[PDB]
């Protein structure tokens, strides 16, 4: 009747008389409810002299304030009641550390969520919840709904432009609106409580030519709202484009922060087909968006206020501050910069600053090579937390958040899948930077333990008779050296279960997979990885060989298929060889398929090159044989099929016992076209050109792992491996113009090395240094520069109109 | 801390570089008159509302007379904007050109 329940929104009252607050609790009967003066939390860690400089009218001493890692070794391990003027308190007879600091200022609003729980069983009501958003449009369709669970009404604004009937009838479309939802009832049972949607809704579509109309029509609605209940009214506002207005326009309403889905299909004569989706999805998510609220309130203690659209990182942050309230240190959260607020400064810029945020990037070990048995092994996901907590088998912060992760992991078995996702979201939010109470030490130091925690799997794999052969983070690469078989793959699973047991960790992948009876190991995107995980039979359900062949692509269109037939060609003999090795035993086997293959290939080489005499110099072949622009490489042409014959020496080269062979196939070939036996020429000298930008995350997968522009294919870049979900452009080009400039401000703040003593430039006033020798440098302009260039034939490649703006910026 | 020196003093020292045409721009600009220099005021927010009513109204007096110059001071927008890869559909920085 009065409070006694959560509050579904809590904002200002206004911006006079601070330290008042309005609130939204909606009662177990008719929501109602308000707030009192709640003082300007600031600590200032002085009290003996606070009260003749200021007004500070509440008392706190020892230890007021709370010291927080950061760059500057003051902030590093008394709130105002009123509002008052800062005047100059830096001064501090108390002996501590001079300056009043802000490492706890925080809305008073904020601060009482951070103190209180959500209830003041969240809400298990009868109440039903009005219904009225902003509904998705295709294009410009202006769709809009002014619906009321209780109106029974839809009232849409949609098809705002008279002109055109963008909204159907939808009589068809409600029947078969029914039909699904008696066929999704069972979602719907849990959805018709705590709101009134089993109920039919009728389409009623309304055209307005002024928009000024439409605007009157929602105080209209207003003026329905909270009046046609009288009192105990609520509101369901998921659309993300009419969130920030019908707040505006809505006067002491409540209504959810959440979104629901951004946009329906994109269909406007056959709107009936996505409109249908859209509004089943509507109906289902009111009561989804409402027990999905009530039930993260319960595991958070926080109202539906909390903005979680965009990530349930807001939860994260008001959960930890509550942990961090228990304790004697205080919050550093801060909702004004969301960079972290240790001490007072919390703007400090150093060497440091820069170090911690840069290089976040999981570095990868790469061995080029053929092997007998290879298996691309479990391919463990989640490492962050996996590493987090593994870590507890500055550094009172690093045991709090230790502690929680340990509640939470406590939390994320057996229990509700919230707790899963905000244990997989909490990753995301030691890293997210619009998070609050991010650290950049916490992410560089979770990258840092991310990198011991690779280096102990990788020490744990060389105990094992294996090599790692690729590593990287996400998928972890190892060949077996001995030549067993299939009895191994049993074996295999056997050993690593072993070796997974050994250590005190229990949080990485299991369930080995996608293992190579064969592999020839490029690089990411150039590989002949076959039979991958199955009964384990050795190649008797072969698995055809998937190869993407990143530079294969790069190959002249028609140089292309003579390339990929001759590496099948090539892995058919390898693997022949092969067992016929096994065989004999009851890399040799690479050996043996090195003279074997050889004839074929030499043959079938001049037969080419005597092809390309008269082929070459035709206007039709020609434009065939140029070879395509791509990111990759900016090598000469040098006769395209030579570069097709370097190629395939440079995937042969991977072997090493055939590394003779090799050299005799490129003596034969030199031999086929005029060159020296050795040649820098006859070097291959791939470029690669990766962008890569470090540590990239998909926010509906979770998913943390380095992103390749360059290498990695068109589709490939926009959706992730992980989840369907695909990459928006705009933080694409935000994160790639991120670390371009990043390493152009880097390049502006580096130190100087020596040539003779190579010391490093501790010396503002060098000029040459004490030593003989000069100052030498590491990293200068000229291929940052072509790092440009290719960033803008990626833009000519990407649209990418951020990446263009900033290109532009860059040239003057 | 080392002592400063005069512009003009300065100028004198090093010598004419880029007296008449000086003088003649000295007499020009004391003919000019009521040149307006306005500056609004560090960290203008675009964001805010009450902000932007107090920018309106401050542009209606602006109205009255042109200034000869204006400022728009840094911090345009409340809060930083930046890089999300945990978008909530629309970027910062859309925002921010918006
Ligand atoms: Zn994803
Ligand atoms: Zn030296």
């Amino acid at each position: 009747s009065y409070a006694n329940s959560t509050w579904e929104v809590l904002q200002y009252k206004d911006s006079g008389e601070p330290g008042v607050l309005e609130v939204f609790v909606t009662i177990n009967g008719k929501v109602q409810n308000i707030t009192f003066h709640i003082p300007k939390t600031i600590y200032m860690k002085f009290k003996s002299q606070t009260m003749p400089l200021q007004k500070i009218k509440n008392c706190l001493i020892e230890k007021s304030s709370a010291s927080l890692p950061n760059n500057p070794k003051t902030s590093n391990p008394e709130s105002v009641f009123l509002e008052e003027k800062e005047n100059c308190t830096s001064i501090f007879n108390d002996e501590n550390v001079l300056g009043v600091f802000e490492g706890t200022i925080t809305p008073h609003q904020r601060a009482i969520m951070d103190l209180g729980a959500s209830v003041t069983y969240l809400s298990g009501f009868s109440m039903d919840i009005g219904y009225l958003l902003h509904f998705p449009t295709s294009i410009g369709y202006e769709f809009f709904s002014l619906f009321k669970s209780w109106g029974d009404t839809i009232t849409i604004l949609v098809l705002k432009p008279s002109n055109q009937a963008q909204e159907i009838n939808a009589s068809s479309l409600g029947q078969i609106y029914k039909q699904m939802f008696e066929k999704k009832k069972g979602k719907i049972e849990t959805y018709s409580y705590l709101v009134d949607i089993k109920e039919d809704i009728n389409f009623e579509f309304v055209y307005f030519t002024d928009i000024s109309k439409l605007y009157r029509r929602l105080s209209q609605e207003t003026t329905k709202l909270k009046e046609e209940r009288g009192l105990q009214f609520l509101l369901l506002l998921q659309s993300p484009f009419i969130t920030k207005l019908l707040g505006t326009i809505r006067l002491l309403n409540q209504m959810p922060i959440v979104k629901l889905s951004l946009n329906e299909v994109l269909l406007q004569l056959n709107w009936q087909p996505t409109l249908l989706k859209k509004l089943v999805n509507h109906v289902l998510s009111s009561g989804s968006w409402i027990s999905h609220l009530i039930k993260l309130s319960q595991y958070s203690n926080i109202p539906i206020c909390n903005l979680r659209l965009d990530s349930m990182d807001y939860i994260i942050d008001v959960l930890y501050a509550r942990k961090l309230k228990k304790e004697n240190i205080v919050l550093w959260w801060n909702e004004k910069a969301p960079l972290p607020d240790h001490g007072g400064i919390q703007n400090d810029f150093d060497l440091n600053t820069s170090w911690i945020m840069n290089d976040s990037e999981f570095p990868k070990i790469n061995n080029s090579g053929v092997y007998d048995n290879v298996v691309l092994d479990v391919g463990v996901d989640n490492l962050t937390v996996n590493t987090i907590l593994t870590s507890a088998l500055s550094n009172d912060a690093l045991n709090v958040l230790r502690g929680m992760l340990k509640e939470w992991w406590d939390e994320a078995l057996k229990e509700n899948s919230t707790a899963d996702l905000l244990v997989n979201s909490l990753a995301s939010w030691v890293q997210n930077p619009n998070a609050k109470l991010f650290d950049g030490l916490l992410r560089y130091h979770v990258h840092n333990l991310t990198k011991k925690a690779l280096l102990q799997l990788v020490n744990e794999f060389s105990a094992l008779g294996s090599t790692i052969v690729y590593a990287d983070r996400n998928q972890i690469l190892i060949k077996t050296n001995k030549y067993s078989p299939e009895n191994c793959y049993a074996y295999s699973q056997y050993m690593m279960k072993a070796v997974r047991t050994n250590p005190m960790f229990s949080y990485l992948d299991l369930n080995i997979k996608r293992y190579w009876d064969l592999l020839i190991w490029m690089d990411k995107f150039n590989f002949s990885g076959l039979a991958c995980i199955e009964i384990e039979e050795k190649e008797n359900q072969d698995y055809t060989a998937v190869s993407q062949w990143q530079l294969k692509k790069f190959l002249s269109p028609i140089y292309q298929p003579e390339f990929e037939d001759w590496m099948m060609i090539i892995l058919d003999s390898m693997l022949k060889t092969k067992q016929s090795y096994l065989k004999l035993n009851s890399e040799n086997s690479l050996n043996g398929f090195s003279h074997l293959f050889s004839k074929p290939l030499m043959k079938r080489v001049k037969k080419l090159f005597k092809n390309q005499q008269e082929f070459i110099l035709d206007p039709q072949y020609e434009a065939d044989y140029v070879i395509p622009v791509l990111p990759g490489s900016h090598l000469n042409v040098k006769n395209p099929l030579l570069e097709l014959v370097k190629s395939l020496c440079h995937v042969m080269l991977l072997s090493k016992s055939t590394i003779l062979e090799i050299r005799t196939l490129r003596k034969e070939l030199l031999k086929i076209f005029e060159l020296r036996e050795f040649a820098k020429v006859a070097e291959f000298k791939d470029p690669s050109l990766s962008l890569v930008v470090p540590d990239f995350l998909c926010e509906y997968c979770f998913f943390i792992s380095d992103i390749d522009f360059c290498k990695a294919a068109p589709e490939s870049i926009f959706s992730c491996v992980r989840c369907h979900k695909a990459f928006n452009q705009v933080l694409l080009q935000e994160h790639l113009i991120q670390k371009l400039r990043s390493d152009i401000e880097s390049y502006l703040i580096q130190d100087l090395r020596c040539s003779r003593c190579h010391k490093v430039k501790r010396d503002y006033m060098s000029a040459h240094c004490p030593c003989a020798g000069a100052w030498e440098g590491t990293l200068p302009r000229e291929s940052i520069v072509q790092k440009l260039n290719v960033f803008k034939q990626v833009a000519k490649y990407y649209g990418f109109d951020i990446l263009l703006s900033c290109i532009a910026d860059l040239t003057i | 801390l080392p002592p400063g020196e005069r512009r003009e003093i300065t100028l004198e020292t090093i010598g004419n570089l880029d007296k008449d045409l000086k003088i003649r721009l000295h007499l020009l600009e004391k003919e000019l008159t009521d040149h307006k220099f306005v500056i609004l005021g560090a960290n203008l927010f675009l964001d805010d509302l009450k902000i932007m009513t107090a920018l309106s109204k401050i542009l209606q007096k602006l109205n009255d007379d042109p200034p000869t110059l204006l400022i728009w001071q840094g911090s345009f927008t409340s809060v930083p904007v930046f890089a999300s890869m945990s978008s909530r559909n629309i970027s910062s920085s859309t925002q921010f050109k918006n």
